[PDB]
């Protein structure tokens, strides 16, 4: 237990096992133009939470998906990023197609949901 | 077969419905009185989207984009108009003369030179000085004395003078969850159902020019000329005419006018009409005739539609009322021109070189929906001259017949550009039976 | 809802091309194909063609190919979901061999595996392959079975199969599609079934006003509508 | 993929493949009074929406089945009538009669399903 | 059906039957500086109750058990002896003494049962 | 109790030419001399001989 951005300079992974703790700090705290900026975070927040439905991991912070790996993005190999980089660096390198990702998870939320409704008819 | 209930999120079904829109510009940067500035500068993409299928109810006449933007424009204007400088010292008695008024015999009043005591830094020291004044600002009292014409009924104030009344193109947007629907059809009656209808997150670019008998710097009819009322049958209801040919107006005072800075108070210094240089001669309006007449016979093969191919129109100059009524009266360079429109409608239409317009010209103007509140358009020096489309016209009907034009209103401007656009909101929930099961 | 009013019952000589009018009304005049079907005395009833007053792509009989002539124009909206339109139809090369009463009739869906069927029917006018059960017929309470078959080119799953009551030269209406589905609004006496080698229409519980012909269509999707012999029943 | 509310003509089978396209719009986008008070508007309406999801029991899911039945008396037509025969529009327009009373039943059902299972779970 | 907090002083299962009533009345109803500064608050009560229910797991659900034991030092009473004995005022006056703790080790408890299934679901 | 969090293994690139705090401290301070200035008389008969 560090606290909130706690594991910043540390390895992806050592950061990955404390994620409610900078996930609780989103929101609250003590938090005219004051105002703006709350009403602008929860828009933030629920951008954030949009998008979190939107691929089908509502309510949970580690979420498997269906679609693959792409080499182009990065080469790099798992003990090659795990215990390899921070987060900082990797969100620095592979902010080319973070969009395209984005995407691709959302397309395939939307066929997965197409599916089930599709196999539920039985 | 026993069906059960599913929920979708985000459903195309949308009902109309009245919210508040927000104002966006192309960014052009001083800061002019529409306060620009303040709305969101960049449009990357005006993404319209063609709705094939949807035939949607319009109705011009009805629409809520329009309230909003004449108050919105009512509050630039005062906006505007809060910092400036007061003008309550300036009601005072003016000593006025014509100074070489006396050429012809027939200007002479028009403007007028005139001489009066005035507060200077100092509260206890008065100074006595000069300026020309339009007559259409002065009303005399009697002798040569004269006081302003507001005096009696508004308090008075001027416009900083850097803020510029020339229009600039406003983007009227809706938030999340709302969108705006254009119909496209080129030949909308401005109420009803819209078969190819589009929507929208944003309008066109749209400059509030305010204007009165003739349409200013309008959009263009695509087909034909289209002719818009609520009862066409009614005669207390407007016509609203919209060109697809502009026909182009150049308006000019070639009085090479001389600005005089004079200290009123504190921090405040006053711009009064110094001087003319050069000769003294009269604001006008011109229009090629031949574009006009066929303009107007264009209007008339469109107006035989709602009275009688045999039935004979005419068109006469405007029955009376306010100046601002009866004139046409608009913002050109800066000030404020009133122009004789009598030698534009002056045609009778049967069955089967350019022109002017004199022009007068007002600095003391006020506000047309509350009086009480009058703004001094300080004067602008140099000769003005200004090029403008007509391409809209506001006539009424009197009950053969007669039209005359008009239309005092100044909400009528904005329903001339925000027929195309309706505003409806997204309930995005529904619910259908289907043969799925949870569990 | 949605109601089809047709032109005027007028006559004319050999060698002439008469037009007949269809007027819509209470339905997207654009959401749904129109069909034009002739009922002629010397034959059964013929499936002309149809076309999409949206998409303006039309599809005929190869004997109508070159001499039926089939137009529309645009609608006029009266609600969001109402409509008034109109369809034209003419023919070349007339005679007076295509003498008949002609019905417009527009389509069934908007999407689907039975979109262009006709299934709304006019008032028919007047002018100048598929066998079934030659005649059957029962008495209140019991049920009956009405046949319909044909060669493998008007056979099979590989097409579908509906049923059309018809009364002697008035409106008819559907009573089933896709060789089970029934009309809305039909009662749930009326029973579809399908063989590999024929198509059964089971009527439960006659009742007085049952006494009436019936026809059976063999259409697919891109196709038209292969109507039969007839059925008449009697009694009542 | 044709855009926000692109399906609006279309049959409602058609539009009901493509939700995501007009669930990600809802409370993003370019979103001084008047500017701030729409926004507080329209979150409030998001949650109107996701609330009443909740308690039915489809948190965070774009198609959702149920446990109440249909009744013959809000609508009688069929599926293959509604699916590939009517947009979203009209339908909304027709069965804006009897919508509150089916949401007061899916609340109560919710409601009972989850009594159900909280006894199902005491073994 | 009694309505709005109508099993205030009913026993706490009798006002667990109805949870529905009280969830559809916190963030709707009617609700201008002063007016517009009490939705932007209110809206932020119910995330503030929303964000706790997902971060442990309980993500559009009423009624959610849990992984975490019941601590006698809390309160020594037994179920009949609360079930059937006390409204939730009281209840709620004698347990507020260690709440916070309680919301910790749910925090904790999700994040743990998260991470064991991320380590399951790796064959 | 103002909670400092040591960030360690964090080099990050500082730049107080460009920072944004300060201009934005500059206006709130302009902004505050404004405010508590509009409340009081104004002296303009003061301005005499
Ligand atoms: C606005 O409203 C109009 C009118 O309703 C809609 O137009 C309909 O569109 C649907 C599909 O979107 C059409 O139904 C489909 O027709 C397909 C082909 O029909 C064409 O066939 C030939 C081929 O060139 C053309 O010559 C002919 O004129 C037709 O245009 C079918 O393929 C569809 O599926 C069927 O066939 C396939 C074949 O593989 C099977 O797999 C299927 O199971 C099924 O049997 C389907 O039937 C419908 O015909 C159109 N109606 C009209 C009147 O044109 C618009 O779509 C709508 N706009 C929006 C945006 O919704
Ligand atoms: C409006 O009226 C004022 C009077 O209140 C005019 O100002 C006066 O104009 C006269 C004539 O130009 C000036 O007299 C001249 O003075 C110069 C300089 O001493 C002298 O060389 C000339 O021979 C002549 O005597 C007078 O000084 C001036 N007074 C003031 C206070 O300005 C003004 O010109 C009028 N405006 C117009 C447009 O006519
Ligand atoms: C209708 O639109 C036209 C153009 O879109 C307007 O004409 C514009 O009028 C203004 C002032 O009358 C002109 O501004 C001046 O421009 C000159 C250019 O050298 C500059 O030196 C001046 O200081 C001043 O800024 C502007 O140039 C002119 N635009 C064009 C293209 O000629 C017209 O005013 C509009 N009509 C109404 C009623 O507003
Ligand atoms: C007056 O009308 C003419 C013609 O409508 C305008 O000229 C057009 O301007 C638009 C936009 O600037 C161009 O896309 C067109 O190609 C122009 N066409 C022609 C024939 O010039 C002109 O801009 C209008 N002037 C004013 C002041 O509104
Ligand atoms: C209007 O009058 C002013 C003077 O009041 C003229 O300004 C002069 O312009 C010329 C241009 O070459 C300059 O050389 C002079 O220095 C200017 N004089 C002053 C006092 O600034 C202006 O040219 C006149 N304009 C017209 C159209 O007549
Ligand atoms: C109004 O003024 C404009 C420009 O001052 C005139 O337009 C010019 O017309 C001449 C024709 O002799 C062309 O050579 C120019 O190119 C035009 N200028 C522009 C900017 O287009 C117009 O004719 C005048 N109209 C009237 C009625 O006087
Ligand atoms: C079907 O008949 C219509 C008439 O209703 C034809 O439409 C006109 O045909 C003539 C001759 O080709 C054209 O000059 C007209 O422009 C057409 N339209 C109208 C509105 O008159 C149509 O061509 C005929 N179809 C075919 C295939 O010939
Ligand atoms: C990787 O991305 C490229 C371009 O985006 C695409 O063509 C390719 O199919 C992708 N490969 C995989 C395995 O996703
Ligand atoms: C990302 O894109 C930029 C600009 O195209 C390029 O300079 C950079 O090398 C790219 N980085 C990666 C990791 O693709
Ligand atoms: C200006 O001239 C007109 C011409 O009739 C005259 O009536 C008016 O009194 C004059 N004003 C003066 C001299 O102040
Ligand atoms: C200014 O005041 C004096 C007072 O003596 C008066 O005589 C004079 O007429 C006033 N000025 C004007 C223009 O009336
Ligand atoms: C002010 O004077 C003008 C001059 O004619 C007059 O029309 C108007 O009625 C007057 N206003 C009042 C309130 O008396
Ligand atoms: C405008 O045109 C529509 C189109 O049908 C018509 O219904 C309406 O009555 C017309 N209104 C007027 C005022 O002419
Ligand atoms: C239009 O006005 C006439 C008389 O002014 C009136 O009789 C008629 O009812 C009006 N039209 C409508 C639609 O009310
Ligand atoms: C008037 O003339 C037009 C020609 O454009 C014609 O279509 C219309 O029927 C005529 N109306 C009457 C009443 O004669
Ligand atoms: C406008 O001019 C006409 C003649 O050209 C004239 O009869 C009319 O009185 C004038 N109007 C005004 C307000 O001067
Ligand atoms: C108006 O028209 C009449 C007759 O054509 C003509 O005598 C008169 O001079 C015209 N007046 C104007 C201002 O056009
Ligand atoms: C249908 O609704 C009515 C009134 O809403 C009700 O009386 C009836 O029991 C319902 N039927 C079914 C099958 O739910
Ligand atoms: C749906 O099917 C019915 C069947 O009677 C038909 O009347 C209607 O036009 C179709 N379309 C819609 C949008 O209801
Ligand atoms: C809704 O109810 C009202 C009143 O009972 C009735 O007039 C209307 O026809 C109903 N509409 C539908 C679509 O059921
Ligand atoms: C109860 O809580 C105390 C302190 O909070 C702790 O020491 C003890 O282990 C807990 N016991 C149980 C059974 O939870
Ligand atoms: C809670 O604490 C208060 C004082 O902090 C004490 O009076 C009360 O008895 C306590 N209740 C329980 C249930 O521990």
């Amino acid at each position: 237990s560090l606290g909130f951005l706690g594991a910043a300079g540390s390895t992806m992974g050592a950061a990955s096992m404390t994620l409610t703790v900078q996930a609780r700090n989103l929101l609250s705290g003590i938090v005219i133009k004051q105002l703006q900026a709350r009403v602008l975070a929860v828009e933030h927040y629920l951008r954030d939470q949009q998008l979190l439905g939107i691929w089908g991991c509502s309510g949970k912070l580690i979420c498997c998906t269906n679609v693959p790996w792409n080499s182009s993005w990065s080469n790099r190999n798992l003990s090659e990023i795990w215990d390899n980089m921070t987060w900082l660096q990797w969100d620095k390198e592979i902010s080319n197609y973070t969009q395209i990702i984005y995407g691709l998870l959302e397309e395939s939320q939307n066929q997965q949901e197409k599916n089930e409704q599709d196999l539920l008819a039985l | 077969e026993n069906l059960w209930v599913t929920v979708y999120y985000g459903v195309p079904v949308w009902k109309d419905a009245e919210t508040t829109l927000f104002c966006a510009s192309d960014a052009k940067a001083k800061h002019n009185v529409w306060a620009t500035h303040a709305c969101v500068p960049t449009d990357p993409n005006p993404q319209e989207i063609h709705l094939e299928n949807v035939t949607e109810e319009f109705n011009m006449w009805k629409n809520n984009m329009v309230e909003q933007m004449h108050e919105d424009i009512i509050s630039l204007w005062d906006q505007s108009l809060k910092p400036c400088v007061k003008l309550t010292p300036l009601c005072v008695t003016l000593q006025c003369t014509n100074v070489t008024n006396n050429i012809t015999d027939d200007m002479r009043g028009e403007l007028k030179n005139c001489s009066f005591n005035m507060t200077t830094e100092l509260r206890d020291k008065k100074q006595k000085v000069y300026s020309l004044f339009y007559r259409l600002d002065v009303v005399q009292i009697n002798n040569k004395e004269y006081r302003l014409i507001n005096c009696n009924t508004s308090a008075i104030t001027q416009a900083c003078p850097k803020v510029s009344f020339e229009p600039i193109p406003i983007h009227y947007c809706a938030p999340a969850g709302f969108a705006i629907l254009k119909c496209k059809d080129k030949k909308f009656n401005g109420t009803g159902p819209c078969p190819s209808v589009s929507t929208v997150q944003c309008t066109h670019g749209i400059k509030p020019v305010v204007s009165t008998q003739l349409l200013l710097n309008g959009s263009l009819a695509e087909e034909e000329v289209i002719i818009r009322s609520e009862n066409i049958t009614n005669n207390a209801k407007n016509i609203l005419v919209q060109l697809n040919t502009p026909v182009q107006i150049n308006c000019t005072r070639p009085n090479n006018n001389t600005v005089k800075s004079i200290r009123i108070g504190p921090g405040q210094w006053f711009y009064y009409t110094g001087d003319i240089i050069g000769d003294i001669r009269q604001a006008h309006c011109n229009v090629s005739k031949a574009t006009w007449n066929e303009t107007l016979g264009k209007v008339v093969k469109q107006l035989r539609k709602h009275f009688g191919n045999n039935t004979i129109i005419r068109f006469a100059n405007s029955s009376g009322g306010d100046l601002e009524v009866t004139t046409h009266s608009f913002n050109c360079g800066g000030e404020f021109f009133y122009c004789n429109t009598s030698g534009l409608f002056n045609s009778t239409w049967i069955s089967n070189d350019s022109i002017t317009l004199p022009c007068r010209i007002k600095q003391i103007i006020n506000m047309w929906q509350r009086i009480g509140q009058a703004m001094y358009a300080p004067p602008i020096q140099g000769v003005i001259r200004c090029v403008s489309n007509i391409t809209g016209l506001i006539l009424t009907r009197d009950g053969t017949e007669t039209f005359r034009p008009g239309g005092g209103d100044m909400r009528d401007n904005w329903r001339s550009e925000l027929y195309k656009y309706k505003v409806v909101k997204i309930e995005p929930l529904g619910v259908a039976p289907t043969k799925c099961k949870r569990r | 809802q949605g109601q089809l009013v047709q032109s005027g019952a007028t006559t004319t000589k050999p060698g002439s091309s008469v037009k007949i009018s269809c007027k819509t009304s209470g339905y997207r005049f654009n959401f749904y194909h129109i069909n034009w079907i002739r009922q002629t005395a010397g034959r059964g009833p013929e499936w002309m063609g149809w076309i999409s007053p949206y998409s303006g792509d039309k599809n005929l009989a190869p004997a109508f190919q070159d001499r039926v002539n089939m137009t529309t124009d645009t609608e006029v909206p009266v609600t969001s979901f109402t409509s008034t339109g109109a369809a034209y139809m003419e023919i070349r090369n007339l005679t007076s061999d295509d003498t008949g009463t002609y019905f417009c009739a527009k389509g069934l869906l908007r999407d689907g595996s039975s979109t262009w069927l006709p299934y709304l029917w006019g008032q028919g006018t007047l002018l100048t392959v598929l066998t079934q059960s030659a005649s059957v017929s029962g008495s209140l309470g019991q049920s009956v079975t009405i046949s319909c078959t044909g060669p493998n080119s008007v056979c099979c799953s590989h097409k579908s199969i509906s049923w059309y009551q018809w009364p002697p030269g008035r409106a008819p209406t559907l009573i089933i599609y896709e060789d089970n589905e029934r009309a809305p609004g039909i009662s749930p006496r009326f029973s579809g079934y399908k063989s590999y080698w024929s198509a059964y229409l089971t009527i439960s519980d006659l009742r007085p006003e049952d006494e009436t012909t019936y026809y059976c269509c063999s259409y697919t999707h891109n196709s038209g509508c292969v109507f039969g012999t007839g059925t008449k029943v009697s009694v009542l």
